[PDB]
């Protein structure tokens, strides 16, 4: 039973820390259903390394049915 | 840095004079209803009775470097205005008043000194403020800080408390009643005398007096 | 037990201070069972010194201490000066907890930098930081009532102030505390509040006031602003843990 | 040692228990091994390569 | 140091806005110490050009981790038409920041 | 993407109009990859539509490399990047040449130079030898050109008809062609997008050398005296619109006195009997040369041998410099970023930003004739004859130390000995050898310029100086100290 997170420590390896500290939320959970004229609302909380400054994407599978607008706020 | 410097006035030379004067009156004056009779335009109805406080607080600031009069200038040309929070101790009777203990928040005002002025516009300026009292205490602490505007004066506190001591003579002299202001501090006073207790009532004392 | 102490200051909130007669403060902590030496110190050579630097007026050469007292939870002393020509007798402020600060010797030890050995000093407080966060509203808590009178507006382009609109301010003020003081009867009132009772009707008049002032219209070019008088029940203002507390049959308080 | 360490999984063969296997065993086609996993139950897999096990148990 | 301002127009380094009569301008800043900071003292010192004709209402807060949040209220004084600048300017911050000074400009007219 | 034009600006009129940013996003909401740039207004800017003379052509702009003497430009208040350059030249050329960008200097191919002689001839009276142009600004609606042998003022930009630029001169007497070449011109840069009816634009001019100030009105036609009636005389005469009043700096000659006095601007015109008592500045200021304000804002500066910050309207200046032999000759600013470089004398560069009492040198230039210029982003550009530098080093905000290599060093060559006065603050003592010539001790001293710098060391350190402390008898060989927070 390989542990790749322990593994990826060797110092011939060199990895470089993850730059996020936190990226969680309840949607994960549950599959949603959009009906016609219909919308709905997700919410995720984020948060970096102390110096790094990570960058945030949404993306949709099915761009030609889906359309979204994503607000990030401190 | 900067430094307040507060100073007690009387109503009847509010401006002409900076010297201090020492809080003997007691007793609201009634030598305001003249002008709020003037003062027609405005929210005052004639029925009610208005009478002032003796006393203004006179409140200018100082930083080093820099004379006073020019700093006051300073400060309102930049914008900014003194406030005062005033806090009063109540007395440690409470079978006669009440332990209720309030507050007041004021802002200072601006007046040019009544100098010669050879400037066309501003001269010696200072920030002036009633300074209220009621009844049933005798102990206020006084709080000055800038409105954030302007330079940076750090607040300070001051207490502003009631002398009984004093009284009154036919000149009309502020002479105190204990005993005589005829003598000055010396080097020699404080020469050979060790260091001796400040004892009073914590909260509740108007006046110390150290003797030794 | 060499020395003997002369006199006791307390704090009346968890600090005292302590003279001897060789002129020496010691401080106590009512949290800790340690006293300690603040003025001979170094700390309080460094701090001298640094008022040396800064060129105080307070702080001289050679000095005599007056006697000590504490305002308001600060340690105030006042000791005469020896200046030549400007000796002087002043109050001056004793600030222990900068004189802790740069007590110096503590324990240190030589740490490695980058090929390099340098002096990192060890700490002695259990923890780095401490905050206290849901604090409970200071007014509230110690019971107080506060009100607010700011000075009537002037329409002069400098916005300096005549000694008749400082007796407008005066009159204001001695009206607003004088109605503080006739809101004890014994009736109720049917509006809370008390200045309500001074203004009443005059409310309805606002924008016409405001009017004859905007256009300098208005008598003595002074305004009188309905809500620059009033008595404030709730303000977001200093915070902290209040001094005073006040509990009445199983009230409670949290921190 | 390095990496992960080997440990073997060997059960029920306790007592010489002695049960022939039944028809011909399947192959994978291909030379690679694959192990092919029920998505929605982890412990279900199959393991295609010389010899076809389909486990329950992980 | 970080300057914070989420509200949308206000976010530009220039910027001007008109009051009318009897009319208010609020607007809210946050600022972050990336490192010590001057905690008794507030960061932005802040100063007006002509404050004969706008009066100003600052309000300070600091905080737990020290960033200060300062809320600014700008109104007229009577009938009358000029403009004013009012420059917020954090004293401490090097001369190595972006973002040292902001200068609002704050005009009485017919917007 | 296609926006029609109808969706931004709706109307098309000559005015004055701001200079749009640019912002190009991947989300808006989600701001993740982001650009900046700017927008320029083509059928609205007043000075475009104008043509300025006969343009010169290629191999003969280069003609003028070996006669220039000096640089000069003009910023364009509303609009950057429309700035214009004027070559100051010995009395060997005989002529007014000028150039025009649009991109802010970005390309210096891109500027177009042209020759207004013939303007001026049409309505020259005065001709000598050297005509060449001392300087040149450019107003919200104006243009004003210190020609050597007069002042001219463009007609009015708004509203063209004869469609070149039509230059009429503005007369004052007795003005030889050695008056007109110690003149120059102070003008406050606002901007004036929608020209309320309050706000106007007034011109100083004044030449070293019956007054030696003038100043004017909006159209710049009629130049009346700045000072009415042992004689100051006016280095400077500034308007200060939003308190309406007018600042004078003054210094005496004879003497060392030097002093910036305030007075009410009555009826459109400096009363006597200033504001305030005025403002006299210590006799150690050498030699005033100038007096200024950052743009769109109530900043004044004084500069010359030192620099003075006025924060309000020149009641009190606090120094924020001292130079020693050494004046400053030309200052350069933008109102984005608020950046303010000072040039002084040797190639030094000192950098600010409005309203801090503490400075920085960002280098040391050696190019013999040079300007600075900021454009609307805030990047700062070098420009010479034959060169427009941009900058070694590019990056995603107008940080203004681009175009130096390095931040220097502002130590000096003396000896420091630290003292810890606590776990987390020190202080240096920098030693000053007894013997050491009293010329010589401002060598090993420390300055101003430390406040709010970083102290390193080689082997391993970083600290924060807080305050400097001159004490000269306290500790004996040692005069100046820092006071440090250690990191
Ligand atoms: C920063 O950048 C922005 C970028 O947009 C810039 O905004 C622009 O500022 C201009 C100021 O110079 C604004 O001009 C004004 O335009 C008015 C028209 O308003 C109408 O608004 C409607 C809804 O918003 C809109 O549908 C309508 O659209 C079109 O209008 C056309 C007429 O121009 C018409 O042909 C079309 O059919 C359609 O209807 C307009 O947008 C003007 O009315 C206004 O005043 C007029 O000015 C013009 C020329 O100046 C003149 O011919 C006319 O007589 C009016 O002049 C007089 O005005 C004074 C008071 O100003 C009165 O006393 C007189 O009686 C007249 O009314 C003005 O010009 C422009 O709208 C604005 N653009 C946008 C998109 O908001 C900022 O100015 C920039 N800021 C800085 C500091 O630079
Ligand atoms: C700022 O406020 C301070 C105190 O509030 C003022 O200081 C006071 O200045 C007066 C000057 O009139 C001093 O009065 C004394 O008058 C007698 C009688 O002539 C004279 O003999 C004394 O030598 C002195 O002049 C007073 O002592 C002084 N008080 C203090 C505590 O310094 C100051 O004048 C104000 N400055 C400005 C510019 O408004
Ligand atoms: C503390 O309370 C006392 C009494 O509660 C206040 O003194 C009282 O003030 C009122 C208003 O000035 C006086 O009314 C006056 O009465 C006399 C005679 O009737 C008359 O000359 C006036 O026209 C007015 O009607 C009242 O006499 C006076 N009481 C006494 C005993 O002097 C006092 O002002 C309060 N102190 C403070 C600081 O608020
Ligand atoms: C404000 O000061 C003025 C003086 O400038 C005071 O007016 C004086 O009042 C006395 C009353 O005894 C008259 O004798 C003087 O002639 C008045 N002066 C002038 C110039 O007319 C005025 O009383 C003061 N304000 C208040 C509220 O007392
Ligand atoms: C241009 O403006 C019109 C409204 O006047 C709008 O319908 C159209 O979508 C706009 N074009 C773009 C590219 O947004």
């Amino acid at each position: 039973t390989v542990n790749v997170q322990s593994s990826l420590m060797d110092e011939k390896l060199a990895l470089q820390p993850c730059n996020v500290e936190l990226l969680e939320s309840t949607m994960i959970n549950t599959m949603f259903t959009i009906d016609m004229n219909s919308k709905l609302k997700l919410s995720a909380l984020m948060i970096p390394r102390k110096g790094e400054n990570p960058t945030p994407l949404v993306m949709v599978s099915n761009p030609h049915a889906l359309g979204f607008k994503a607000n990030l706020n401190e | 840095h900067c430094t307040w410097l507060l100073v007690l006035n009387k109503f009847e030379k509010v401006g002409l004079h900076l010297s201090k004067d020492r809080f003997q009156d007691h007793e609201p004056i009634d030598t305001v209803a003249k002008v709020f009779q003037k003062l027609t335009d405005s929210p005052i109805d004639p029925s009610e009775n208005y009478l002032s406080f003796p006393y203004y607080l006179q409140i200018n600031f100082s930083c080093p470097g820099q004379n006073i009069e020019e700093l006051a200038r300073k400060g309102h040309l930049m914008g900014m205005k003194p406030m005062v929070q005033i806090n009063y101790m109540y007395s440690v009777n409470f079978y006669r008043w009440e332990m209720e203990n309030v507050q007041i928040l004021m802002e200072a005002a601006p007046m040019r000194s009544t100098g010669y002025c050879p400037a066309e516009a501003m001269c010696v300026l200072n920030w002036y403020t009633p300074m209220p009292f009621k009844n049933g205490s005798v102990v206020s602490s006084v709080d000055i800080y800038t409105n954030g505007i302007g330079p940076f004066v750090s607040k300070k506190r001051f207490y502003v408390n009631m002398n009984g001591f004093l009284k009154r003579d036919a000149s009309g002299k502020s002479l105190f009643a204990i005993g005589y202001e005829s003598l000055v501090l010396k080097s020699s006073h404080f020469r050979l005398s060790k260091s001796r207790p400040l004892w009073y009532t914590v909260n509740h004392a108007p006046v110390f007096i150290l003797g030794g | 037990k060499e020395s003997t102490i002369k006199y006791m200051v307390n704090s009346f909130k968890g600090q005292m201070a302590v003279v001897t007669e060789n002129e020496e403060i010691w401080y106590f902590l009512e949290g800790g069972y340690d006293v300690y030496q603040v003025v001979p110190s170094q700390g309080w050579e460094t701090y001298h010194n640094l008022q040396k630097m800064q060129k105080s007026s307070f702080h001289s050469e050679d000095e005599s201490l007056v006697s000590l007292f504490f305002e308001d939870g600060k340690l105030f002393q006042l000791v005469y000066l020896f200046d030549v020509g400007k000796e002087r007798l002043v109050k001056r402020l004793l600030p222990v907890g900068t004189l802790m600060e740069y007590n110096l010797p503590k324990p240190f030890t030589v740490v490695n930098q980058g090929n390099y050995q340098a002096i990192s000093f060890t700490h002695t407080c259990p923890f780095k930081e401490i905050h206290l966060i849901d604090v409970p509203k200071k007014h509230h808590a110690s019971r107080t009532e506060s009100y607010v009178a700011l000075p009537p507006l002037v329409s002069e382009s400098l916005g300096f102030h005549n000694n008749n609109t400082l007796a407008v301010y005066q009159g204001l003020v001695y009206y607003l505390l004088w109605l503080h003081s006739k809101y004890d009867k014994p009736y109720a009132d049917p509006v809370h509040d008390p200045t309500w009772r001074w203004w009443q009707h005059k409310t309805k008049d606002k924008d016409y006031f405001f009017y004859l002032f905007s256009n300098r219209l208005a008598a003595e070019g002074i305004y009188i602003n309905m809500n620059a008088y009033q008595k404030l029940y709730n303000m977001s203002g200093d915070y902290g843990i209040p001094d005073l507390f006040f509990l009445d049959k199983g009230n409670w308080f949290t921190i | 040692h390095t990496l992960c360490r080997v440990h073997t999984v060997r059960t029920g063969k306790v007592f010489k228990s002695n049960i022939q296997l039944q028809g011909d065993p399947l192959f994978y086609a291909f030379p690679n091994t694959f192990v092919l996993k029920n998505v929605c139950k982890a412990d279900i897999s199959v393991y295609l390569g010389q010899k076809v096990f389909l486990t329950i148990d992980n | 140091y970080w300057i914070q301002q989420d509200s949308l127009d206000f976010m530009s380094l220039n910027l001007v806005k008109y009051i009318d009569v009897g009319n208010t301008i609020d607007f809210q800043f946050k600022i972050i110490p990336k490192a010590m900071s001057t905690f008794p003292i507030p960061p932005v010192s802040m100063v007006v050009g002509n404050p004969g004709l706008v009066e100003v209402k600052t309000q300070g807060v600091f905080d737990l981790n020290e960033n200060y949040y300062l809320d600014i209220h700008v109104s007229g004084r009577f009938f009358q038409k000029g403009s004013t600048s009012i420059a917020l300017v954090l004293w401490e911050g090097s001369s190595k920041c972006y973002a040292i000074t902001l200068l609002p400009t704050i005009k009485s007219s017919c917007s | 993407i296609d926006i029609p034009r109808q969706n931004i600006t709706v109307n098309t009129d000559i005015a004055a109009v701001e200079q749009w940013m640019i912002k190009i996003t991947m989300h808006e909401g989600l701001n993740i990859y982001d650009t900046e740039g700017t927008l320029l207004d083509l059928v609205r800017e007043p000075i475009l539509q104008w043509n300025l003379g006969r343009v010169l052509t290629e191999m003969e702009v280069r003609d003028l490399y070996p006669e220039v003497n000096d640089i000069k430009v003009t910023k364009s208040p509303c609009a950057n990047d429309v700035a214009l350059i004027g070559f100051m030249m010995k009395p060997s050329s005989n002529g007014v040449f000028i150039g025009k960008t649009i991109s802010g200097f970005w390309t210096y191919k891109e500027c177009i130079w042209h020759d207004l002689t013939e303007i001026i001839y049409a309505e020259l009276k005065d001709e000598h030898q050297g005509l060449t142009v001392i300087d040149l600004v450019l107003t919200n609606h104006f243009l004003v050109i210190l020609t050597s042998l007069g002042l001219y003022v463009s007609s009015d930009l708004r509203y063209p008809t004869t469609s070149q630029i039509k230059l009429s001169r503005a007369e004052f007497c007795g003005f030889e062609r050695v008056d007109y070449i110690r003149g120059n011109l102070w003008y406050n840069e606002k901007c004036f997008a929608n020209r309320e009816s309050f706000e106007v634009d007034y011109v100083t001019i004044t030449f070293n050398r019956s007054s030696s100030c003038f100043f004017s009105k909006e159209p710049f036609l009629h130049w009346l005296p700045c000072v009415f009636s042992s004689i100051p005389r006016v280095i400077t005469f500034l308007i200060d619109q939003e308190t309406d009043s007018g600042i004078y700096l003054f210094n005496v000659q004879d003497t060392k006195e030097t002093y910036v006095t305030v007075a009410m601007l009555k009826d459109g015109k400096p009363s006597p009997r200033p504001k305030f008592p005025s403002f006299h500045f210590p006799s150690t200021f050498t030699l005033p040369l100038g007096m200024i304000f950052h743009p769109r804002s109530h900043f004044l500066y004084v500069y010359g041998s030192q620099i003075w910050v006025s924060m309000d309207g020149g009641n009190t200046f606090e120094m924020l410099c001292n130079l020693f032999s050494h004046h400053v000759t030309k200052t350069s600013n933008s109102f984005y970023t608020s950046d303010i470089v000072f040039i002084v004398e040797d190639g030094r560069i000192l950098t600010t930003k409005a309203g801090l009492t503490t400075y920085s040198e960002l280098g040391i230039l050696k190019d013999a004739i040079f300007t600075l210029y900021y454009d609307q982003l805030g990047y700062i550009h070098k420009l010479t004859p034959e060169n427009f530098d941009a900058g070694s080093k590019l990056l995603g905000h107008g940080n203004s130390g681009s175009i130096f290599g390095k931040r220097p060093d502002l130590g000096f060559e003396a000896i420091l000995v630290p003292q810890y006065i606590s776990t987390n603050e020190m202080y240096f003592f920098a030693h000053v050898p007894l013997t050491m010539p009293t010329n010589i001790q401002w060598k090993k001293r420390f300055k101003t310029i430390h406040l709010g710098k970083t102290i390193e060391f080689s082997k391993t350190g970083l600290a924060n100086i807080k305050n400097v402390y001159m004490h000269k008898t306290e500790p004996v060989g040692f005069q100046t100290s820092i006071h440090t927070e250690i990191i």
